[PDB]
């Protein structure tokens, strides 16, 4: 819906960075 | 009528508790936290 | 740390070039040339240990040029040339020496050192430190000697007070002789300035400066500060003049400056400034609601009646700091009669000599400790609620001898969870509560209205030599029933003494161990604590006998009901400190009777609940941080042990 | 036997937060010379003196310079502080004799009691440091001729793996406790911080770890356990971008056992954003709890405060929940609510203006608080509720009279 | 190549400010009494330190 | 409706009132909010310094009274520091041998005067009823945690980082790097 | 009447010697350099400022 996906969204881009 | 109509309360304040008891327990907000500064000293 | 030269093993066979000597350029020795010897600059060991340049490090060009640049910005008055280079110690190698060379600035010719004025400072002083401060050969002499000079003169009145006498200036110089000149400065004008600030929403305050205060008189102040003229200024001036101008309590702030009046250097001008309070202040609290059947906000007449509070609070009510504090509350102020609140508080600081007087109108609600489950299993609890007047006075004498005299006027309640009253306590049997009780209150209704006079006595002799407290402790409480009224014609009295000795089984500590290695003492605690009551005594003034402060290990009323009471107990305290450990130590033993009392009560709640009368208990227990205790405690009744946590001290 | 789901969403959704940092030894911060405060100087500080440490031990006089410096910087200022405890001791040596310091006892307000009747428990004598602090936890209704505190909460803090105050791993912990021979109250909590990267080794990136358990003995005979992990970078949109996600699980284990229970799981978001003249801070959370039987229950929380440049004085702030219960297909809850404040200064006295709406039971609330520390010419309204009690007095003893 | 040292350059700017204010403290003292142009309210130590302009704005 | 420029201080101060009463805008609204629809070693310590944004406010308090005080060893006096009969303040080195010297006047024992007293609930009635009632009662008029000058204080230092932030960039690429690579050969 | 009152009152008195014992030392101190006498307050104010201090 919107807080599984694009909270998952913020936490693939943080693990992007580390 | 209408102002004892709502016999729920006006909303109160939120605070972090804990479930069984209902104890304050400590807050990171960013408005608050930005201003707190510590240090390190030795012991005794 | 300390020393680095295990960095300089780059030695002399551990790198080749052909024709160039090898190696990172390390420096391997610091010398310090033209430093001078004088006592008000540092030597040259702690001027070798802030430099950037390190022994067994390397360096470069850069690390010269902020060396000499800090060295000469930062003792311009002493030396201000230094010159900084480097030389190899050896060939074929890279590590090399740097050598700093300092020119300070000298003066020609000082043979004699003298000091003239101060008439203050005795010339048994005078002679030894015109003594030390001389050189050895007279013609080139160092600036900074000069600077030693004042340096002695100045820290001797700043040891004194005084912070008005000072070395002025030197004026010899053409004969070879240093002769420092000792300003000394008199108080000449004291003025007094009269200012009150306003509140508003800004960060800087603005002022209202006028001429003359409106209750203080200008020459009252100056009266009390004590400055007269031809006098020093001693900085313990400044002090009781603040103590004795700010006696008259209706001061918010007061400024005292001293200034050195430039026009004439033997003078000093004191200026005051003061501020009075500003007394009045309220607050109103409103709150609105809104139906909002349609788009239409609902702004009939009947609507912008609010329910708030009010709070009126005025200091320095009939012209000594007395202040009084009234607060209404409605919830609804077109029918205000339903839920009103009201409160009113009055304090006086400067009654009496080491007396306050002070009255109030409050509430109280707590649980009563009579109605409490003993042997029997399940109980519903009953709360004390009382709404009243009390008005009392209080001394402090003797450092820590307390005494309070009060006049109460209060209503009591019995109540169950709510605000719904109750005339007998009742337990369970089976599922069932039980019937007709013990009775609550004196009115059988549970509600009482009593008039009290309330007496306490408290004489305390106890100090903590490091931790461990010794000495004696008593208190004395008297409560009387004044009303012929629903309460009753009582009286009900208590005395408690508690003495804490050091112990007589062991070898007694000496001055050395109590001022060398800080060391406690072991002690021993012996209290007891008796209690009695005359007359038709309700059920929410029964002595209650349990629990913490009492005998430990039981619940907080597990022994019964009393009329007159007895409590005795002893522990042995012995501190970990002297050991190397934390905390202390103790063992403790009590006991508390009703000295056969239970049948004395009305209903009788001693054996409605199946308590017995008497308790004995004993335990160990460890205290840590602060007031901290963790005891292990044993129930003799029954045969149980328990650990218990609390806070604060007991006895 | 779990808390509702209201709880979770009310305590996964409140605000853009902030994590733990770094503390930093001030005397060797600055070698010698006194400092000032600035967050990003000291987070450089941390991390530049590990490196330097790295480079040091591989071999590099230029870094071993720097490392050596700071060392003589640190035993220098090290020492200092131990005279300045020696000194100390002797003032007090001096001032007091064997005699120690006490505290002030607690103050607990008014009372029908002579109120110094207790107060002798409450005055000890300090043991000034170690580590730790205490404070006592009263209750609402104590009992009749006693003190009211029961319980003791304890608090501990620390960093413990720092090299020389080059710290790692900011961490503390919260313990309240109350025993006595019937009940059992235990609640605490912890939290650690970890720093990944600080500018400019990186952009600020910290996460976090909480834990919490609560044991109330005999009502509940189950205990509660939760655990939060989330994580903060300022970016991912934008220069200086506060974002942050995170993730939270609570169970109830029954008899103490962390095995077997209900159990609740939750993510959240955080983020704040600058469009035209609007500034806006948004936080958003969705948890999935267990029921007791019967199975899944979801609900959406969502925080909302518009930072407004023009009329900098109006605070404005809005609220929602979704509620999904079962037969989801027709049982969507759904709840909002706004929130505005404004403050004036008229007649000598500082107004305050709240307006609060709940769009369920379309209700306006209004509150206005005032203050005059110049005068009593705010109390010409207090003519309002007096004449209603005498008309309601007079039609009393009217009535009382017949 | 050998730029000055910070910490060592703001230092001493601060105490350059520190010389600034002493400056215009004795400057005041000597010469900020005397009168040059009446009308204006224009003094010496205004009028030898070239600003005659600032005079005419604060006018 | 743009972006508004211009900003002030005195837009500062509004916006920080907001700030402030952030933390009492936020309400237990979401149960209620259901309710009302379904009805239809080292130690880690505080800094010395107070807080972040630091300004030297006011000078305003900067009086307080004393007691003149008699001192755990004898023939010393304190008002606010010892001093020690001859009008001079005592020394590191003489209270040594006072204590030294007090070894044998402390041996008789005698208690009376203690130093350190019990201090009772009510020890000051004056001080705790009104001391600092003007900055209580100006706190009460401008609603904010934090002064302009803290802010105008952490402000320019963040500026003056980024300024020198350019300097170190134009510098490394335009002066320092050509002649390191220079003398690489 | 017989117990509490001359225990307080023994009590006060001490207190009260004690303070004349502090101004006695301090015209001591300023009697050894060549200054003024130390100019305390009257007995109004020593039993206000009992009830107002800051330091002790
Ligand atoms: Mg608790």
């Amino acid at each position: 819906k919107f807080i599984f996906w694009a909270a998952m969204v913020y936490a693939t881009l943080y693990g992007n960075y580390e | 009528d209408a102002k004892a109509q709502q016999e729920p309360d006006r909303r109160s304040q939120y605070t972090r508790h804990y479930a069984f008891k209902g104890r304050g327990r400590k807050e990171f907000l960013r408005s608050d936290m930005k201003n707190d500064a510590n240090e390190l000293v030795p012991t005794r | 740390k300390r020393n680095w030269k295990n960095l300089v093993t780059d030695s002399e066979d551990l790198e080749e070039k052909p024709g160039e000597r090898s190696g990172t350029n390390r420096c391997v020795e610091i010398v310090i040339e033209g430093w001078p010897d004088v006592g008000n600059l540092p030597t040259a060991d702690e001027l070798k240990d802030l430099l950037t340049v390190q022994e067994g490090h390397i360096f470069e060009k850069q690390d010269l040029l902020d060396d000499r640049r800090k060295l000469e910005i930062q003792y311009e008055d002493y030396i201000a040339e230094v010159e900084i280079r480097t030389e190899y110690v050896d060939g074929k190698s890279n590590h090399q020496r740097v050598v700093y060379k300092f020119t300070p600035h000298q003066f020609r010719g000082i043979n004699a050192i003298d000091i003239k004025g101060a008439a203050l400072m005795p010339a048994s002083e005078v002679e030894r430190i015109c003594n030390e401060c001389l050189p050895k050969q007279p013609y080139m002499v160092d600036i900074a000697v000069m600077d030693k000079v004042r340096n002695r003169i100045e820290q001797w009145y700043q040891s004194r007070g005084l912070p008005f006498c000072y070395v002025g200036f030197f004026d010899g110089m053409d004969d070879g002789i240093l002769r420092a000149n000792v300003t000394e400065a008199k108080i000449d004008n004291v003025s007094v300035r009269f200012v009150r600030p306003k509140l508003t929403g800004d960060s800087e305050l603005e002022y209202s400066v006028y001429d003359e205060g409106k209750v203080v008189k200008a020459d009252k102040i100056i009266e009390a500060s004590g400055f007269q003229r031809g006098h020093h200024y001693h900085v313990e001036d400044g002090y009781d003049a603040m103590n004795s101008i700010f006696a008259c309590g209706l001061l918010e702030d007061i400024n005292i400056e001293p200034e050195q009046d430039p026009s004439d250097v033997n003078k000093i001008n004191v200026k005051i400034r003061c501020e009075e309070v500003q007394p009045k202040s309220m607050e109103l609290d409103l709150d609105w609601s809104f139906q909002l059947k349609n788009g239409i906000p609902s702004i009939n007449r009947q609507s912008l009646i609010p329910g708030g509070s009010v709070e009126v609070s005025h200091e320095n009510l009939f012209g000594n700091s007395e202040s009084a504090t009234l607060s209404l509350s409605a919830s609804d102020w077109r029918n205000p009669s339903a839920d009103l609140g009201f409160s009113v508080a009055y304090s006086e600081p400067f009654y009496k000599p080491h007396t306050t007087r002070n009255a109030q109108l409050f509430n109280t609600r707590k649980t009563s400790t009579i109605f409490t489950p003993g042997g029997e299993s399940e109980v519903p609890p009953v709360f004390v609620d009382r709404f009243g007047l009390k008005g009392w006075t209080s001394q402090i004498t003797g450092q820590d001898n307390k005494v309070e005299h009060a006049l109460m006027l209060q209503l009591v309640s019995t109540l169950d969870e709510n605000g719904q009253v109750v005339a007998k306590g009742t337990k369970v049997q089976r599922g069932y509560y039980a019937d007709n009780g013990p009775p609550t209150t004196n009115s059988g209704n549970g509600r009482d209205l009593s008039l009290s006079y309330q007496g306490f006595f408290a004489l305390d002799n106890v100090r903590f030599i490091n931790g461990n407290q010794l000495g004696e402790r008593m208190l004395f409480q008297v409560d009387q029933g004044l009303n012929p009224l629903s309460g009753g014609i009582y009286n009900r009295a208590t005395a408690s003494y508690t003495k804490f000795l050091e112990a007589p089984f062991l070898p007694k500590l000496t001055t050395e161990q109590l001022w060398k290695e800080r060391k406690a003492p072991n002690t021993v605690v012996l209290h007891a604590k008796a209690g009695n009551a005359l007359g038709d005594v309700a059920a929410y003034d029964y002595f209650s006998l349990g629990g913490p402060y009492s005998v430990r290990g039981y619940s907080h009323g597990e022994i019964g009901a009393a009329r007159r009471f007895l409590e005795l107990a002893t522990e042995v305290r012995v501190p970990l400190k002297n050991y190397g450990l934390p905390g202390t130590a103790y063992g403790f033993v009590e006991y508390a009777t009703d000295l056969g009392s239970g049948r004395e009560l009305n209903g009788n709640p001693t054996e409605y609940y199946r308590k017995p009368g008497r308790g004995m208990s004993y335990g160990l227990g460890l205290k840590a941080l602060g007031a901290c205790r963790f005891e292990y405690a044993r129930d003799c009744n029954a045969g149980t042990g328990t650990f218990l946590v609390n806070f604060g001290e007991r006895f | 036997r779990l808390p509702p789901m209201t709880f979770f969403v009310e305590q996964m959704s409140e605000g853009v937060l902030k994590p733990e940092g770094w503390a930093t030894m001030e005397t060797v911060a600055g070698l010698g010379e006194e400092v000032t405060e600035d967050e990003g100087a000291e987070s450089f500080n941390h991390v530049y003196y590990r490196q330097m440490y790295e480079l040091a031990v591989a071999g590099d006089p230029w870094a071993q310079r720097e490392y050596a410096a700071m060392l003589r910087a640190y035993d220098k200022g090290c020492e200092s502080y131990r005279a300045s405890y020696e000194e100390a001791d002797v003032d007090a040596n001096v001032e007091y004799g064997v005699e120690s310091y006490v505290v002030d006892p607690i103050d607990f307000g008014p009372s029908f009691d002579p109120e110094d009747m207790y107060s002798h428990r409450h005055a000890y004598a300090e043991a000034a440091d170690a580590g730790v602090t205490v404070i006592p936890s009263q209750d609402y209704y104590g009992p009749e001729h006693d003190d009211p505190l029961n319980g003791i909460v304890f608090q501990y803090e620390a960093q413990p793996f720092s090299r020389h105050g080059w710290g790692g791993v900011p961490f503390d912990l919260t313990v309240c406790c109350e025993k006595d021979k019937t009940s059992l109250c235990l609640q605490g909590e912890t939290h650690v911080s970890l720093v990944h990267s600080v500018p400019p080794f990186g952009p600020r990136h910290i996460t976090q770890v909480t834990g919490s358990w609560e044991v109330l003995r005999p009502n509940i005979k189950d205990v509660m356990y939760q655990l939060e992990v989330d994580t903060f970078k300022d970016g991912l949109l934008g220069k200086s971008d506060h974002a942050g996600c995170g993730l939270m699980l609570a169970r109830l284990g029954e008899g103490g056992d962390p095995r077997k229970g209900p159990t609740a799981v939750g993510v959240r978001l955080q983020d704040t954003l600058r469009v035209g003249p609007f500034k806006l801070e948004a936080c958003a959370s969705k948890v999935a709890v267990q029921g007791p039987t019967g199975g899944k229950e979801e609900g959406w929380g969502a925080r909302a405060f518009v930072g407004y440049d023009w009329l900098p004085g109006l605070g404005m702030a809005f609220d929602f929940i979704q509620e999904r219960t079962p037969e989801e297909g027709g049982k969507r809850l759904r709840g909002y609510g706004a929130n505005f404040t404004y403050d004036w200064e008229a007649l000598g006295a500082a107004f305050g203006m709240e307006v609060d709406y709940v769009a369920a039971s379309e209700s306006v609330f209004v509150s206005v608080n005032a203050f005059s520390g110049n005068d009593y010419r705010l109390g010409w309204l207090l003519l309002l509720p007096a004449v209603n009690y005498f008309k309601e007095t007079v039609s009393s003893l009217w009535a009382r009279l017949r | 190549e050998n730029p000055m040292d910070p910490r060592i350059r703001e230092l001493m700017a601060a105490e350059g400010m520190d010389d600034k204010l002493e400056d215009e403290g004795f400057k005041d003292t000597v010469l900020g009494s005397a009168i040059i142009n009446p009308y204006t309210g224009l003094d010496m130590k205004t009028y030898l330190d070239g600003k005659e302009r600032h005079q005419a704005e604060l006018v | 409706l743009r972006v508004k420029t211009d900003k002030d201080l005195q837009w500062w101060r509004t916006k920080q009132r907001v700030i402030t009463k952030r933390k009492s805008a936020r309400k237990r609204d979401r149960f209620k909010k259901q309710i009302a629809v379904v009805n239809k070693k080292l130690r880690k310590k505080i800094s010395s310094k107070g807080r972040r944004y630091r300004s030297l406010s006011l000078a305003r308090y900067l009086t307080a009274t004393r007691k003149p005080r008699l001192v755990g060893l004898d023939n010393l006096t304190k008002i606010d520091n010892i001093t020690t009969l001859q009008g001079a303040f005592i020394t590191k080195e003489e209270k040594q041998d006072s204590l030294n010297l007090t070894i044998q006047r402390k041996q008789e024992l005698t208690n009376s005067l203690k130093k350190s007293q019990i201090k009772k609930r009510s020890r000051h009635s004056w001080k705790k009823r009104s001391r600092h009632q003007f900055s209580r009662n100006h706190y009460k008029y401008r609603k904010r945690h934090t002064h302009g000058n803290g802010k105008l204080r952490v402000m320019n230092k963040k500026l003056k980082k980024f300024k020198a932030t350019n300097e170190l960039r134009q510098w490394w690429w335009n002066s320092f790097l050509p002649r390191y690579l220079s003398n690489l050969q | 009447r017989r117990f509490l009152h001359p225990r307080l009152d023994d009590n006060q008195r001490r207190v009260e010697r004690e303070e004349e014992r502090v101004w006695a030392l301090r015209g001591q101190q300023r009697r050894a350099l060549g200054l003024h006498r130390p100019h305390r307050p009257d007995k109004d104010a020593a039993w206000r400022l009992e009830q107002m201090y800051d330091d002790d």
